[PDB]
């Protein structure tokens, strides 16, 4: 299952 | 920018045999970037209902592909793999052994 | 066993040809089971193994979901790592993020990573204590400095310990015909004369799963690395891989050289011999 939350570098 | 050369390897899903159906398979790995030409060919001509598998790269970040077409082999027909990446100045192509 | 889940994605920038190429790709070992690929006709997230095929709506659309989230994100990123390193719009690049997690043999969390490479290359990667980032680059501390005051690793951590090995487990359950399974390499060798003195032996390994194998040569039991052709392991097409390792024999040798094969799938490891 994914990883639910957003990540911006 | 990071070019690496894509390893290049043209083989059978089984042992291969003549009139027994198969899959001829052209394994491109260790590339980058991901773009890539892969063609399968037939005595000399690309043969047309060839697919891939998704694109994946391994722990160095090097991309890797399957390219695969269904096929019967016989006694006189020649397959072979051909390839074109940004790091090789024309094609590469490289021929089904029946042995390796 | 121990075993892992990974998911990988690719996003490629097309200046003047559209979007960027976004592929997203989950597996299991040695197993992929779900694909994104944002070029497609159907914009969801597929099936690539049977046993996820039974997960139902509420998986798929929630996934599908998720993995938009993850493209639209790569393509904001794109734009900030050309500003980082200051690149013109004509050119394309990539970003690859993979992240996931380990369990042992006692199906505990083992390690958990998440990391990103730019154009080939390591850009950030979280540390094994999943507290501390690795950057390498000056333009990577930036993306360092923003993840350590917004706690990226702290929301990270809380997924690969929870959220990420949960799952794992409920597909190895799931799919324990295909993720708990071996398949033992079936072994043959092949002999061909390169000239009157020396000839080729060469011994394969075919229809194997996982794909971790050792094949090697030994000449009077002493190991011949330099002089071993060893090609990569290459995947069949069905699931199962494939390697070869091959030694020149001299005339009249055959006898004194023997193929070392190990393999999970095996109970215990082959001796092969040209005889």
């Amino acid at each position: 299952l994914l990883f639910g939350y957003p990540v911006y570098v | 920018m990071i070019q690496r050369t894509p390893k290049i390897q043209v083989y059978s899903r089984h042992p291969a045999e003549n009139g027994k159906s198969n899959f001829l398979n052209c394994y491109v790995s260790g590339f980058h970037p991901s773009d890539i030409e892969v063609d399968l060919l037939k005595n000399g001509e690309r043969i047309e209902k060839v697919e891939h598998s998704d694109l994946s790269f391994s722990k160095d970040w090097s991309f890797y592909l399957l390219y695969y077409t269904e096929f019967t082999p016989t006694e006189k027909d020649e397959y072979a793999c051909r390839v074109n990446h940004v790091t090789l100045s024309q094609p590469k192509i490289v021929k089904w052994d029946r042995d390796m | 066993g121990s075993h892992s889940m990974r998911y990988f994605f690719t996003s490629v920038s097309r200046p003047g040809r559209g979007e960027p190429r976004f592929i997203a790709v989950g597996y299991v070992d040695d197993t992929q089971f779900v694909r994104f690929d944002s070029d497609a006709a159907s914009q969801r997230m597929e099936p690539r193994a049977p046993w996820i095929e039974q997960e139902g709506p509420e998986y798929w659309d929630g996934q599908t979901r998720a993995v938009k989230a993850h493209s639209q994100t790569h393509r904001v990123d794109l734009g900030t790592l050309r500003g980082y390193y200051n690149q013109s719009e004509a050119g394309s690049h990539t970003v690859q993020r993979m992240y996931g997690c380990d369990v042992g043999s006692d199906w505990r969390f083992l390690r958990g990573y998440h990391q990103y490479a730019y154009d080939g290359k390591d850009y950030i990667a979280l540390k094994e204590d999943l507290r501390s980032w690795t950057a390498a680059d000056m333009a990577a501390q930036t993306t360092k400095h923003k993840w350590e005051a917004a706690h990226v690793a702290e929301q990270l951590r809380a997924y690969l310990e929870g959220t990420c090995v949960e799952w794992l487990r409920r597909y190895l359950e799931n799919g324990k015909e295909t993720l708990q399974r071996t398949d033992a390499p079936k072994t043959h060798m092949t002999h061909h004369a390169v000239s009157d003195h020396e000839a080729t032996l060469r011994c394969w390994a075919l229809s194997f799963y996982p794909a971790e194998i050792t094949l090697t040569w030994q000449r009077d039991g002493e190991d011949q690395t330099q002089d071993t052709e060893l090609v990569e392991t290459r995947p069949a097409g069905d699931g199962t891989f494939q390697k070869w390792a091959a030694v020149v024999v001299p005339s009249g040798q055959e006898q004194r050289y023997t193929c070392h094969v190990q393999h999970e799938g095996l109970p215990k490891p082959l001796t092969l011999r040209w005889e």
